[PDB]
């Protein structure tokens, strides 16, 4: 039940995983991760909105469990980091749906035995292992050293 | 024995016979050469159904 | 399906006029409009046949609007005998008409059931 | 419990599996014991054939639906269907919509009760292979020695604890079902080859598997337990308990 | 009125169109399945399962256009 | 009325345009079996079974037209 | 009724459209038999057979048509 | 206005020329994948997806053709 | 006026014939394409975009087709 936000290229035209993603939630723990800023697609990557109007409905007529939890695990502090106003109105709409979530908090690990996920507090440095049934990830970025090696990228590792 | 064949409607030719001579005699110029499987009966019937994706259960 | 498709067909006979009596009366006026129309504009010969509505644009339009122009145009080439006097015409056999004979196909509308006045 | 038996002593935990090849019934039951000619009745009286379909297909099928009665009265079909039958009848007459319109909730009310008071089988296949998989009931049973000495394995009436499963707190599956699709029962072993004894105790409960809307496996083994006796040692074994299992898979909950 | 009529009938003859280039699309169909049987008969399975598949949706077509026709007929 | 009826009959000749087509699709099915016999006349059988059928098919929209055909004839 | 008629013949003149299209079908036929028979003569027999039977599908539409012709000419 | 309403009709008939072709086609287009793949059934997921792909772009022009029927039939 | 409106109508109808032709040069083109790809998989890509490519031109006449239907529809 581990999803991310792009299909591997080893799947072939029969492999439909991606959209299982919330329809195969009957149960557990779920997390959407977010990593560390900079990193690809903000919000266009962005379905949490979507799969609790559908995850709303399952628990309407059983086929959720009433003992799940849905939580998003964001690296950063704020989802948005150039526009406030967006930024605002998620915190906000999130608050009125009843949707939690934790900032700071990056993942780390995730083992595919036990279904263990290993998160980290970067405010804190204290990381911690939580059981996952539905584990959903935007891929994380990546700086290439030939672009900061050229003295051209600036801290983070975006062009200057 | 051929009561028994009658009782239990066995009224096909050489079911009952493991060698059907008889049945290859009269066959030996058929259309679809074959001779009636062992023990078969007038009544069994092991047809069975299936529904797929695709029409016609393929 | 079956279920609602036979029940809606029922609603609709028992009612239906509810919404659309008024297309009905609407069309109904209407079909005499045009055919009150039609013999103002169209060649009627000796007998009641229009028998040249190609005459024009207007009489091609007149004709095809109309309800009983389809009629008396199709009873009178169906009539044999009409046919046989019109062949004689054409040959060069043609005279006057009395008020009986000018009447040949109402007497054969007549004769098939059609309900036909002024005999 | 078997819901559909007869008066027949032999194989009752495969009475309403076996498909018989038989015209008719035979004229006696399977005989436990050499009897004699004047115990048996030749001859049997006139309309016989007749009786003998009615006392052992259709008592017994009525005494499996009586037996699980309780499976059925559930207000979607007590109230519902039969309410959504009545406001058709009345207008039968006046097309033939109605009629089917009317008669539709009947026929699936009888589906709901004809699956739901059938006898609750497991797939016995998947749960022997697994058995005869652990070593340690290997080393006292196998297939080639082993006997049954008892079985049961029921449905479990009414909801269950509303801590352990609060999928079955949920009005809209109230409304459709009033049992929870759990069973429970056991099953009583012996090796005619080691002389080992053993109750394999299961508790069972439908569970969704890789699709959305369909269930994966009716009955689904989340506690296994085998307490096998010996000569003179007592084993218990544990193959599925229900503590870890709870915890990765939940209830299924059918609706109609 | 009567001639709008008169052509309704006649669009619902225009359906048997498709009912002419069904019977051609479809000895084309068991044409080529014949010859690619014998190019490679191993794999009957697979090439026939194709073949009524295709025909499913030739003849899907078909009846497509007759319940076309009957619309217009009455509609 | 006598309108719709020279169309009702107009109509029912159209029906032979798929008689026509059938016809066509026929010499086409049968000139594959040729040649796929030619090709591996070894699997006649498997692919003669398949011939008849497709055959079976392409009539069978024959006659479903002249159902239709007689129809609009008389409905 | 002669109105009528004037329609009734000129379908029957339809039925000459599958004595067409059956003409097109037998040119086709006898070509694949004729480039069949080159690729494997060893069995030649076979495939002569199999080609008058096929062109015996053929005049089954067209004297099917023609039935169907004089039917509605008359009936 | 009925001459251009028995035009409107009309055309609504015509929408079912396309269902032809497309009927027509279809066979086409799996003869050639039964074909396609007697010669190397190796990649039958390949061939196969490619086949219905090409199908579901037929569909397009047909139901694109009766959307064009409805919208004339009253516009 | 009301007669030239018909034709306007009757010539809106006539663009449905290249799409009939549109979706037979469709499965005319994939089926091409399958053969061809089941000969020479390995460069499927470039086989492939040759098939949409070539399926863009088709609608392309297509297109302008119906918009040659409109422009004449009202102008
Ligand atoms: C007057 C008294 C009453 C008489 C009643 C009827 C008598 C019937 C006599 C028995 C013959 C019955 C014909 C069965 C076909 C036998 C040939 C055969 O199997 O085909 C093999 C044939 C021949 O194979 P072959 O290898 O054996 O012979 C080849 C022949 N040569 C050598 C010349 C090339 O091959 C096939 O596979 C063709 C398959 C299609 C067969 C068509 C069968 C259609 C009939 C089945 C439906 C009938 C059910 C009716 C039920 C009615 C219910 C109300
Ligand atoms: C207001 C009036 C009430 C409505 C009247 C309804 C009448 C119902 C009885 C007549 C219909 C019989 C149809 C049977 C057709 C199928 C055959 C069959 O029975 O299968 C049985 C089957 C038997 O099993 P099986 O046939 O499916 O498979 C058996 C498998 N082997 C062979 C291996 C054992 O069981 C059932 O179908 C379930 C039980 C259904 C019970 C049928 C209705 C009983 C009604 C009881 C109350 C009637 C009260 C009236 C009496 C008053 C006093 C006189
Ligand atoms: N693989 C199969 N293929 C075709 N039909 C099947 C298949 N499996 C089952 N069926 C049909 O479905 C019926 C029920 O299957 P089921 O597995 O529940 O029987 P079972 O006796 O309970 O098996 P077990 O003893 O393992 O519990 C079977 O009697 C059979 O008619
Ligand atoms: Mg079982």
């Amino acid at each position: 039940p581990v999803y991310a936000n792009r299909d591997p290229e080893t799947w072939r035209s029969a492999q439909h995983k991606y959209s299982k993603y919330i329809s195969n939630f009957k149960s557990g723990d779920g997390y959407f991760c977010i990593p560390e800023y900079p990193y690809a697609g903000e919000v266009e990557c962005f379905n949490f909105f979507v799969s609790d109007e559908v995850w709303k409905w399952a628990q309407h007529h059983g086929a959720l469990s009433p003992k799940h939890t849905f939580t998003i695990v964001n690296a950063n502090e704020k989802f948005v980091h150039y526009c406030d106003s967006a930024d605002a109105f998620i915190k906000e709409r999130l608050e009125k749906r009843g949707i939690r979530v934790e900032y700071n908090t990056k993942l780390l690990e995730v083992h595919q035995d036990g279904q263990k996920a290993t998160f980290i507090n970067t405010k804190t440095g204290e990381k911690s292992v939580r059981d996952y049934n539905n584990l959903y990830s935007i891929v994380p970025s990546k700086r290439q050293e030939f672009l900061d090696k050229a003295g051209l990228t600036n801290g983070n590792g975006l062009l200057n | 024995e051929l009561e028994e064949l009658t009782e239990t409607h066995n009224y096909i030719p050489g079911a009952k016979d493991d060698v059907n001579l008889r049945g290859y005699l009269a066959t030996q110029f058929a259309w679809g050469k074959k001779v009636i499987s062992f023990y078969r009966h007038p009544a069994d019937d092991f047809k069975c159904a299936k529904a797929t994706k695709n029409m016609l259960g393929r | 399906g079956f279920g609602c498709f036979s029940i809606i067909n029922y609603l609709y006979g028992r009612y239906g006029y509810i919404i659309n009596e008024s297309s009905q009366k609407r069309a109904a006026q209407d079909l005499l409009d045009n055919d009150m129309a039609a013999d103002k504009i169209l060649f009627k010969n000796r007998v009641g046949a229009p028998t040249r509505p190609l005459r024009s644009l207007d009489d091609m339009m007149a004709f095809l609007s109309g309800s009983a122009t389809y009629d008396q145009l199709a009873d009178y080439a169906s009539y044999n005998h009409a046919m046989d006097v019109n062949q004689d015409q054409q040959a060069g056999l043609d005279s006057w008409m009395s008020e009986k004979d000018k009447n040949m196909v109402k007497y054969y509308q007549r004769s098939l059931g059609k309900k036909v006045e002024g005999i | 419990q078997m819901g559909f038996s007869s008066d027949n002593p032999y194989n009752k935990r495969w009475e309403y599996k076996w498909k018989h090849s038989y015209y008719t019934y035979p004229r006696d039951y399977e005989h436990t014991e050499v009897r004699k000619p004047q115990d048996s009745k030749d001859v049997p009286p006139i309309y016989f054939a007749y009786y003998k379909d009615f006392v052992d297909r259709w008592l017994p099928g009525m005494n499996m639906w009586w037996q699980r009665r309780h499976r059925i009265f559930d207000k979607f079909n007590v109230y519902f269907l039969p309410g959504m039958s009545l406001f058709f009848y009345q207008f039968a007459d006046l097309a033939l919509g109605f009629k089917i319109m009317a008669a539709f909730p009947l026929f699936l009310a009888y589906t709901r009760i004809r699956d739901k008071t059938l006898d609750p089988d497991f797939k016995e296949t998947y749960l022997r292979d697994m058995i005869y998989q652990n070593p340690e009931i290997t080393k006292y049973f196998n297939e080639e020695t082993i006997h049954v000495l008892d079985y049961e394995f029921e449905y479990l009436p009414g909801y269950l604890c509303p801590e352990k499963f609060p999928e079955y707190q949920n009005k809209t599956w109230q409304f459709f079902n009033t049992d929870t699709a759990q069973a429970e029962g056991f099953f009583k072993f012996g090796d005619v080859e080691s002389g080992a004894t053993m109750t394999l105790k299961f508790k069972t409960m439908p569970i969704p598997g890789k699709f959305r809307y369909q269930v994966g496996e009716p009955f689904y083994f989340y506690d296994l337990r085998a307490e096998i006796k010996c000569d003179g040692v007592y084993k218990e074994v544990v193959l599925v308990d229900e503590k870890e299992s709870l915890k990765k898979i939940r209830p299924f909950l059918f609706l109609i | 009125m009567l001639l709008v009529k008169a052509v309704k009938v006649l669009v619902m003859g225009g359906c048997m169109l498709p009912i002419a280039f069904g019977a051609l699309g479809t000895g084309v169909l068991f044409a080529g399945f014949n010859v690619a049987l014998s190019r490679n008969p191993e794999e009957t399975e697979s090439l026939f399962n194709n073949t009524l598949m295709g025909f499913a949706l030739i003849e899907t077509f078909i009846f497509m256009s007759i319940g076309l026709g009957f619309f217009v007929l009455f509609a």
